[PDB]
């Protein structure tokens, strides 16, 4: 099982980067839910 | 108790002292993120954007394993916290980094600290969760210009102030947000 | 200085006596138990001496506080003055090295004598409280060294002497969770006035006041009158310090000094 | 006058100081047997008068064997002394023995045939009188299984002494057992450890030293009220106590229990 | 040392302030009127109702008013008493009631080399054995007896015989002999002290037939004397069980003793 | 990280495990259930131990338990049951399972020897060893025995399954041992083990760690105890552990910060 | 009243060691070991005993430093306390006339010695009238039994009255002695035991003098190496003779 | 000069001397009448004790006026004087003892001595109020 | 002042004291020697009590004339002083207590407070003359 968390580790270690700011405060704006969470993957 | 009328916020069941007594302080206001006393934008906002985009944009994520990531990234994101707190044109600020400031709203010009009113102010009155720290806030000052609707803006951590400064290239914001991005590393 | 407080409490002005280590709290050198075992095999209480311009206290448990709750003990001890005072830059040492040698001590009905070998600790959330007529003035907790008081007449030391929470096995030995105890633990405090200023008059260490009244006293061989107590035992003196002694007291120190300056 | 509300007491250390106090001396048997007189005792007695001691006031009673002695000892006697004759064999009775009646046990009764038992603290254990005790004890887990023993009868136990007359069990905190006694033999009281009696004084008169009083093993200590000598010749042993009685008595101390002021305070 | 004795207490009354052990005692006209075997645990879930945790009751037996006479024992910080009424054992049942709901501190006593007296008023002496027959004579300053001979017995004047337990009552003022059935009883110079809260007794049938002092003029009732009626056991007991709370309420534990026995033996 | 130095610390005065228990198999034996050590795993459970962590293991005799003697585990209570007999080993035994012994080899076929300071022992295991000793003047030659010789050698130990050898140091010595037979370490005393705990049953603490005569240094870590049965002295160990676990430490070499400091 | 300011060696032993190292040159062997340990030739001697008891017979003390190794037996046990009560203290003596003379004590210093080949020892505590407590002044039988047949024995007695006393004038001699303080040019060394000898017949203090030693072993060729490779630290622990 | 001039029985405190010239402290150690196992046996009568008892007197004058001059707790004399002394390495004078050891110099106390400290001590106040 | 001054002894009724800060009350509580019928029960002779007896003194003084400032029942200088402070909800000063709470004053009597009590009484008998 810990396998897949490593994987994902390096991929998020690398996704840090290409990541934008202000949409990211804008996003922070809006409230999240267990619906919006995990259901529009 | 480190101030007066000790509340279940200031003991230590968990440099100089002080520096430690505002850390075990701050590592305890991590908390009151989670029951519903902040006035701005909490750290926990941010660590829940990045978890939204990243575990949105990626390719290995799967069904079945968000559980225990969406754990981890609970519990390890934001390492570095900060917090500050207002009083009458005098504001103070802690962290676990190992620092502590106070200074004035009307001029960012620090104030020698406290750690008696401090806990007793933090303890009751409303904490607001910092999301640009004093380097910045200073700094924003020297290089920037500053409005005191400006001002009482950003110690509020608006959402406009912040907004338009990023869109305006200023580069400093950019990248204090920037380090707090890197600092959602899992 | 001295005759102008004496135009002043006669111009009905606040007076002021500046003073140099005074010795302002009398002398009694006693002890307090909150639990007592005939043959002290099982204790918890204090000690402490009040002498001169300082006072050391000393609050000590047998058990450790093992069987209390929450591993804490808390102990208190009030001093109240007889006399407020003002402005004091008092000074405080978290220690009893008075209190800090194994001693052989007398009991309370007279009989016998139990015995003392502590081991000392610091003692946790020290709260030393300058009140004013049960008014909080001074408070100050989780410090020592020099501080300051600016207006307050009655002291109260209140300290917690918590059960250390882990140590290394020459410690475990000290303090066994089992009955009998083969050492005994003591925190505590000491109290220093450096300098002060007063409403009235008082005995300090740099003046020859009440010096040259007793010595002269003596010297004529004058008998005993019934305001001054025999042989100016100055704690008589401020024991039961009151108007009328107080206004004689002021008018002896006051001519006293105006022979201070002829008489060598 | 004013009892049972403890309130605290003010001493000094500014004023110095410038009969009926009763010995009771217990004596086992082959030294009797070997003393060859039925005088000794009022020879002890004269003894006692020329040394400041009133003539009687002193007591003997005799036990027979260790192990009889062991049962109910009772010792009622204003300041008592037990000198024990010493076995290399015969040793964890002595200890047991040295630890009760050297401590004072508070405790409450029980009914194995019924309730389940748990111990509470370090200083709680259960002490076991009388005749011939065979204690069977089954430890539980949380839902009362059986662990190492089986709940469905009683004969596959895990037995903890066999041939005992006076035995007091430590058992784990914190877990339920399942027991089982002989209830018309000898009896098991739960007992919590209260403080040290002083009332008594145990020397022994035999081989090296055993004495212990706690079960703790880490803390295994040398009270004063434990002593020893060696013996070829009880005489020695019986002149020479007379001769330092003196310091024995000024080592002991009132019963903290009976002094007209421990009223309310268990057993007054 | 002494708890505070001559330190006395503050108080005020400007303030607002706004594991435990139970027996039970019962005579085996209990344990043959029941018919269970499994009886006593479903005792101990109703203690745990009425707020006993497991563990914490525990249940004793005496065949007679007579057998539990003898050595009184105690085994819980609150001792309950459950006597039957008869009409021809009353001395007996006072007897008891007066020995465990007072204390008593006594001295032995013996025949041999002495003579007896009581120095007060508040003082009794107590016989408990297998077989307890007392006889007594007291004396003129002549050391003579007056209504006894002091060398003959069998025109001693007796006061008891045929019985199990005795508390006995003589006048101050002159020394004593007696006929003790030494062998086959005991005897003991006690001084009654004050009441203690560690027993109380709950009598089934029967009319108050008590003294707890021998005083004509002060036969005091108290409040931990109670008395119910009775026709089936079952009902007495369940009784009891309701009003536990209250029968705690009357009693108090500060005053437990150390040994099992209700008295105090220093000799 | 910063090892090799030996670093001055500076401080101030304001601021998984494994349990290992070694028995004798005449207990067991005594026992006659199997499952027990399951039983004391659910007991140790429920004093705090994680399930499947805690091993038990098993010496057929004293002297056996003496040869290859290897304790590798968080904390280890060693229990031993005596015997009048063989005091000295198990003065010994407890000896070498107590400290921390610097040890080289030593071939006695090719050299001399010597002890060079009071911290210094040959220590002998094997099968069945019996050595011989022969000290020598400043000239290399023998007294009242000869290196020529193999018997006027003078005896200090015989078929002992272990020896704790010492002799008057500052002076050489030719000795007698059978090595494919038995091996003779050269070993050096540094400080005393915190993962060891000598429980004995059984005696009256006669241990001494030291062939120093002068003292008989007890400590808190050889302890003692009495028995009737087993599961008396396991229940008693069971229970009363908190304590125990108190008195020994982490192994000292144990934690990474011995690096290259003599590290074991 | 006076103002501050701010060379022989001896080891004794029993003959078992003497059959045990089946030799008879040791002497000369120990002998150069000291003299590399730093002593000079002819500084130190050896003196042997045939058995616990018997050492007690006249016993000899005469070295500038006293090391004696005591071997554990159960049976003797009181008496090795004895021997240890002996040679650990010193002793000042006055004779008793035991047909000619009656006896008291005065000091809790004061002991009742007896030494010589063999005897047994009774005695009677009388009263204030001569007359006899318990048993009668003149019957020699009737007497109580404080001592038998035994090679050294130190009697105490109750403080304050009198005793008459009876042993075997023939075989023994018995000294009133004091005691004025410890040997301290003396040092004991037990083998095996228990921490089981002291000093005093007190109850309430037997506080082991550092001068008590106690070693464990299984042959005497080791025994004797532990021994002279410290006798640095059993010299600093005791003093020069007088 | 052998006469009791000031005497005083057990008072502690604070008390006052008119003038002396030689202080005597006499005091008694009192064994304990009764005692408790806690002090028995650490208190015993074998030859090799354990503990040692004592009792201390302590003394601190703080107040005194004199009529021949020493130096003070407050002076800033004194320090001007061995500054002074060592400032040049003045070769030791025949009379003062080295460096201005107020031990060796309080040891003998002579007249002359007496004459040389009351001039130097003079000129030394002088010295003070012109440079602090 | 630690002396005696004025006694009074099975005097009953009123009574005049000249000077005086401490008053002591020693009395004496005496078991009747005969008892008629009624009584044997109000007072068993062992332990069970349930009537207790009591003995009380009631002392008032009637009036006087202090040195320093008091209040009273015949004045109305505290009903001012305490209302003129309600009023306009002026903040608490450092140095009175709270809404001149009299009892907390009197516990704790301290001659600053005295002084002030003393002016602010004067002020309120000025007042008192011009608008009742």
């Amino acid at each position: 099982l810990e396998r897949q968390l490593g994987e994902l580790r390096e991929e998020f270690n690398a996704l840090s980067q290409e990541i934008a700011m202000s949409q990211l405060i804008d996003l922070a704006l809006l409230p999240l839910d267990m619906f919006s969470m995990f259901s529009g993957i | 108790s480190i101030g007066s009328s000790a509340s279940a916020w200031t003991d230590v069941s968990t440099v100089s002292s002080v520096s430690t007594q505002t850390s075990t302080i701050s590592r305890r206001l991590r908390l009151k993120e989670m029951a519903t006393q902040t006035e701005g934008m909490n750290f926990d906002d941010i660590s829940a954007a990045v978890l939204k985009t990243k575990i949105d944009k990626s390719t290995q994520i799967s069904p079945n394993t968000i559980p225990d990531i969406v754990t981890e990234a609970s519990e390890k994101f934001i390492p570095n916290r900060a917090y500050r707190v207002i009083n009458n044109d005098d504001v103070f600020e802690a962290g676990i980094d190992g620092k502590f400031f106070a200074y004035k709203v009307d001029t960012f010009e620090e104030i020698p600290f406290d750690v008696q009113k401090f806990a007793d102010l933090v303890t009751d009155s409303p904490v607001i969760s910092a999301i640009i720290d004093f380097k910045t806030l200073k700094n924003l000052n020297d290089n920037y210009g500053i409005s005191r609707q400006q001002a009482f803006n950003l110690l509020r951590s608006d959402p406009r102030v912040l907004r338009e400064f990023i869109n305006q290239d200023n580069p400093i914001i950019r990248n204090r947000i920037e380090q707090l991005i890197m600092q959602c590393r899992l | 200085e001295y005759i102008e407080n004496w135009n002043l409490q006669n111009r009905r002005q606040r007076t002021g006596f500046t003073f140099h280590k005074p010795n302002i709290f009398p002398y009694s050198a006693s002890f307090t138990l909150n639990r007592s075992q005939p043959a002290h095999d099982n204790l918890m209480g204090t000690m402490w001496l009040n002498a001169g311009s300082e006072i050391q206290v000393a609050g000590f448990d047998y058990s450790c506080a093992i069987n209390a709750p929450a591993n804490i003990q808390q102990f208190e001890h009030i001093v109240p003055l007889r006399r407020v005072l003002t402005t004091a830059t008092i000074t405080l040492l978290p220690d009893a090295e008075r209190f800090s040698f194994p001693r052989v001590i007398n009991s309370a009905d007279g009989a016998t004598t139990w015995f003392f070998n502590p081991v000392i600790l610091r003692p946790n959330n020290v709260e030393v409280e300058f009140l004013l007529n049960g008014q909080i003035i001074n408070t100050y907790q989780a410090r020592f060294g020099t501080i300051v008081a600016r207006n307050f007449d009655t002291i109260r030391l209140s300290f917690q002497l918590m059960r250390p929470p882990n140590m290394t096995p020459a410690v475990a030995v000290l303090f066994p969770n089992a009955q009998p105890f083969e050492h005994h633990a003591t925190v505590g405090l000491t109290l220093r006035i450096e300098s002060a200023v007063c409403e009235s008059v008082l005995a300090d260490a740099s003046e020859t006041l009440l010096a040259n009244v007793t010595s002269v006293r003596q010297e004529y061989a004058i008998p005993v009158g019934p305001v001054f107590p025999p042989g100016m035992n100055w704690t008589d003196l401020i024991t039961n310090y009151s108007p009328s002694r107080e206004d004689n007291l002021q008018r002896v120190f006051t001519v006293a000094s105006i022979r201070s300056m002829l008489i060598k | 006058q004013n009892y049972g509300i403890n309130l605290p007491i003010t001493g000094s250390m500014d004023i110095a100081y410038a009969l009926t106090s009763t010995l009771c001396l217990y004596y086992p048997t082959e030294a009797a047997t070997e003393i060859n007189d039925n005088s000794w005792k009022d020879t002890l007695s004269q003894l006692f008068l020329t040394k400041g001691w009133p003539t009687g006031s002193v007591y003997f009673k005799e036990y027979t064997n260790i192990a009889s002695f062991s049962v109910d000892p009772q010792l009622y006697c204003d300041y008592n002394v037990v000198l024990m004759k010493y076995d290399a064999t015969l040793q964890l009775d002595m200890s047991e023995l040295a630890d009760l009646i050297l401590n004072e046990w508070l405790c409450n009764p029980m009914d194995i045939t019924l309730y389940y038992y748990q111990q509470t603290d370090e200083a709680n254990k259960w002490i076991s009188m009388g005749s011939s005790c065979t204690i069977k004890v089954c430890p539980l887990n949380t839902q009362t299984l059986g662990i190492g023993c089986l709940t469905t009868d009683a004969t596959t136990f895990e037995e903890v002494a066999t041939a005992e007359k006076l035995v007091i069990t430590d058992v784990v905190d914190g877990v339920n057992h399942k027991l089982d006694v002989t209830t018309a033999t000898c009896t098991i009281r739960n007992c919590k450890k209260l403080g040290p009696r002083e009332n008594v004084a145990v020397i022994q008169v035999g081989g090296s030293d055993i004495l212990d009083i706690t079960a703790d093993p880490t803390t295994a200590p040398q009270t004063e009220r434990m002593m020893r000598i060696n013996w070829k010749k009880w005489w020695q042993v019986f002149y020479t106590v007379v001769d330092y009685v003196d310091q024995i008595i000024q080592v002991m101390s009132k019963r903290s229990r009976s002094l007209n002021s421990a009223a309310f305070y268990y057993r007054v």
